[PDB]
């Protein structure tokens, strides 16, 4: 990560609906599909 | 008695028509959007 | 009717709505071929 | 709603009805767990 | 097959935030929490054992007792994919 | 005249809406549908 | 003519009022900023 606004901005933009990491066809949670365009909100990824 | 009687083969179960009703994105679903209604027939049958 | 089974059987698999065949079957099961009712009914292969 | 003359919508009959579009505001949420399988707590103190 | 293209454009005029989403309720669960382990043979590129008969052996007993498995022709230069069962029960399986 | 209708049938037109989207999808063409619907016959009898 | 835009703008500026206060802490002075933000393009397409 870089420094350019403060840590509450940064914050309060990385919540913003990163796209998925995983496929919802297969049964097995494959990677993700490259160019599957489906976004959905991660918490607990920023917190770690 | 001809009618009454004739719409009881065009009535669904309720239980079940709530649910697929309810879920109606785009009509047809993936396996794993299909396996997870199919969860929630069975729940909802078994209690009302 | 009855029906044998061994002795020392998971007694948690009856707690629930279970299945009398000792594994799950059905033609509700399926996505992409028709020749998978008789797949899942007795090919010991794969996992229930 | 507190103070204020908010609008109250929930377009799913005026719009995305018998068609193939998926209906937004039905996004996901990825949770992860965590669970320690051999932990074994050795102490005198703490066994009882 | 006529096409009809349309272009348009928006820009959001704030000093600060202008909307807010908050996810109110609870839809029925995708995945499953089952207990599907990680399979670690999927992989190539470590230093292997001086014996082939070791890692097969290896491979074999890893492969047993599990659901998620390498195809056993090992085809070289490939993806290394399972092999596709039949219609699933009650959700996606996770990995653990 | 309904002793001679010998298999007849009826039918209307509906027609579903679309929407109209961009980006990494292919475009959007309207659907006509056209359905038509059998007739069923039952017959009623009284004796004396 | 949305066909030729060419990345249009939009500006806006904003002042702050200062407070009158003394003691140890030093003088104060109105400061005004300046921020301007940009357009996003994005096209929409059917078929016939």
């Amino acid at each position: 990560v870089n420094t350019n606004c403060n840590t509450l901005d940064r914050l309060l933009m990385e919540a913003k609906a990163v796209a998925s990491q995983s496929s919802t066809d297969t049964e097995y949670q494959f990677k993700r599909p490259p160019g599957s365009t489906e976004m959905t909100q991660d918490p607990c990824g920023l917190f770690q | 008695d001809q009618l009454l009687g004739v719409l009881l083969e065009k009535a669904p179960p309720l239980s079940l028509l709530s649910p697929i009703n309810k879920f109606q994105p785009e009509g047809h679903l993936n396996r794993v959007a299909r396996a997870a209604l199919l969860s929630d027939l069975k729940r909802r049958v078994c209690a009302d | 009717e009855f029906v044998a089974m061994p002795v020392s059987t998971d007694l948690q698999y009856f707690r629930t709505a279970c299945n009398p065949r000792g594994r799950a079957s059905g033609m509700l099961y399926m996505g992409d071929r028709d020749a998978d009712i008789e797949a899942i009914m007795f090919d010991h292969t794969q996992s229930d | 709603v507190g103070d204020k003359l908010v609008f109250l919508e929930a377009l799913e009959r005026r719009v995305y009805q018998a068609t193939r579009v998926a209906y937004p505001l039905i996004g996901n949420i990825d949770i992860t767990f965590i669970m320690p399988m051999g932990v074994f707590q050795a102490n005198s103190m703490d066994r009882y | 097959n006529f096409t009809l293209t349309q272009p348009r454009a928006h820009v959001d005029l704030g000093v600060g935030y202008t909307a807010v989403c908050a996810t109110a309720a609870l839809r029925c669960p995708l995945t499953d929490m089952g207990n599907t382990a990680q399979n670690l043979f999927f992989s190539r590129g470590g230093v292997p054992m001086l014996h082939d008969n070791v890692t097969e052996s290896l491979r074999r007993i890893t492969a047993s007792g599990g659901r998620l498995n390498p195809t056993e022709p090992l085809p070289i230069f490939g993806g290394l994919r399972p092999a596709t069962s039949a219609g699933i029960a009650r959700g996606q399986a996770s990995v653990c | 005249e309904l002793a001679y209708v010998r298999d007849g049938v009826i039918q209307f037109e509906v027609q579903q809406p679309m929407i109209a989207r961009d980006g990494p999808h292919p475009v959007d063409q309207p659907v006509h549908n056209y359905m038509v619907k059998r007739i069923h016959k039952r017959s009623l009898s009284a004796a004396f």
